[PDB]
RNA sequence: GUGGGAGAGGGUGGUGGAAUUCCCGGAGUAGCGGUGAAAUGCGCAGAUACCGGGAGGAACGCCGAUGGCGAAGGCAGCCACCUGGUCCACCCGUGACGCUGAGGCGCGAAAGCGUGGGGAGCAAACCGGAUUAGAUACCCGGGUAGUCCACGCCCUAAACGAUGCGCGCUAGGUCUCUGGGUCUCCUGGGGGCCGAAGCUAACGCGUUAAGCGCGCCGCCUGGGGAGUACGGCCGCAAGG
């Protein structure tokens, strides 16, 4: 991007809850553009929640993104010859990116054989605040106030 | 224990390294903390941040002596000159009034080569 | 801007020669103990030359300072 | 000649405050300092940062300007004395007494030379630290001459406006320092920028002429070889 900020890609509803957030998710577990399957891993991987929990996928589903969202992050620059972490507010739009992205991510790591659980079990873990989808997200925030010592440079 | 309320705090800036000194009424210092005294040791100094650190652990141990007021002197420009007194300004302590009599000469020693 | 208000248009007749009239120098002199520039006097080539010689006096005869020190930053 | 004025013009004596280093005392800890990073160095004989006291040398913020003065080199803390230049007004006095100027004599930045004094800061050389393929450097910590003072010598320079002195003549606009005037404007001297005519290879110059002209001195006559060689003159030497 050069000349504009470039318009952001709406997407679809979800059929079954019908929201977006839902959309991005399975997006992001789709390989191949095979989005019939991936469609079905998210979901089955709901049905999973209903049996092992007593809540609303849905809303789950929600904590845990809510949860993993990273509020402070490094952005590496070269002043005066030299590499200096500088970290930095994180906005809404990467937010809602690093998310996901570190769900499944860290999801695919876990030592189980079925993929729908696997994703499942990273939905859960997360909400009550652990796992390994939320210690990416601590270990970077581990790294922001970690050498802000160097916050005073641009933004 | 000494009880030794309201004092002075000076702050000797650098380009290489922010220190500070906490002295009574009379001009004599209580506890003095640099940045090469919190735990770095270079070009780390500098750093506002390291000023920031100087500054607070450097009331923590005018608390101790149950400092309360506290008059602000400045000596130079560093860089975070500001960052170490609005450090003071969040320790806990009162702060008087800041002051600004950093040493210019009326054109004496000759500097040396880096002006 | 500089636009405050210079000190000549603030003040009545007075001697640029007379030394020792402190009440009316320290005008002249800034939130330091320096000497304002024309700018801030308001004055002329001929009289901030004086001016100039004149504080440099009262400066011997302790009566203005040769420099303060800042009350904010 | 008389009456005004402005100035870091020079010389001598003096004296003021800032900062620096050092010394002493007070208080106070574990670092300080320095760099792109670092180390060399300084600190538990206690540094650093802080207060008070003392010594000493150098220099003189702000005012300070795109300003002033001077023949140039160059000159700025304050004061007093001694002293040069200069501008304006009045138009008073002399009556052409004027301009230039080989050689000569004097002045002449910085460094450098002699003898003596002085030495805070800085700093050739030199001692270490780091950088690098290497570093006899650029960076860091020290550091002797020297840099400040007196008397004496040296005399060169991008000693530049790179533009000899002096007189007259040829649109203006604007900013500025300075003097007289009847002072919203006139009038004199000086510093800048723009610009008529004109000049110029061009850039540029342009009443602060690189324009139109007269006097007088200085100098140039292809590059390198050379500011060398030889010779003479100078100097303590370096050298000129």
């Amino acid at each position: 991007a050069r000349r504009r900020r470039a318009e952001v890609r709406q997407l679809q509803p979800d059929l079954v809850y019908g929201d977006v957030l839902v959309t991005a998710f399975i997006n992001k577990i789709m390989r191949d553009g095979k989005k019939n399957l991936a469609a079905r891993i998210f979901y089955d991987a709901c049905k999973i929640i209903q049996e092992k929990t007593g809540q609303e996928p849905l809303k789950v589903f929600k904590q845990a993104v809510e949860n993993v969202k990273p509020r402070m992050e490094v952005r590496s620059r070269r002043v005066g010859g030299a590499n200096y972490q500088v970290p930095m507010e994180v906005s809404p739009r990467r937010q809602q990116s690093l998310a996901l992205r570190w769900l499944v991510q860290a999801a695919n790591q876990r030592p189980e054989r079925r993929a729908a659980v696997r994703i499942a079990h990273e939905l859960m873990d997360a909400a009550e605040g652990k796992g390994g989808a939320v210690k990416k997200k601590e270990d970077v925030e581990r790294m922001a106030e970690a050498n802000r010592a160097y916050a005073h440079y641009r933004w | 224990k000494r009880q030794v309320a309201s004092g002075r705090a000076y702050i000797h800036a650098s380009y290489n390294n922010t220190i500070v000194t906490i002295t009574d009424p009379d001009g004599n210092p209580i506890t003095w903390s640099s940045g090469g005294v919190i735990g770095y040791k270079g070009s780390r100094k500098g750093t506002p941040y390291a000023a920031q650190l100087a500054a607070l652990d450097a009331a923590k141990k005018a608390m101790a002596y149950g400092m309360q007021s506290v008059d602000v002197i400045v000596r130079g420009t560093g860089a975070g000159r500001e960052q170490a007194i609005r450090a003071l300004q969040a320790s806990g302590l009162q702060v008087k009034s800041i002051v600004d009599d950093t040493p210019v000469p009326h054109n004496g020693c000759r500097p040396k080569k880096k002006f | 801007p500089s636009r405050k208000a210079k000190v000549k248009a603030t003040l009545g007749e007075f001697d640029l020669r007379d030394y020792r009239n402190v009440e009316v120098l320290k005008r002249f002199l800034s939130e330091t103990g320096k000497i304002l520039p024309r700018r801030r006097t308001g004055l002329s080539g001929k009289e901030q030359r004086i001016l100039a010689k004149t504080i440099k006096r009262a400066r011997i005869l302790g009566l203005l300072p040769f420099t303060e020190k800042l009350v904010r930053k």
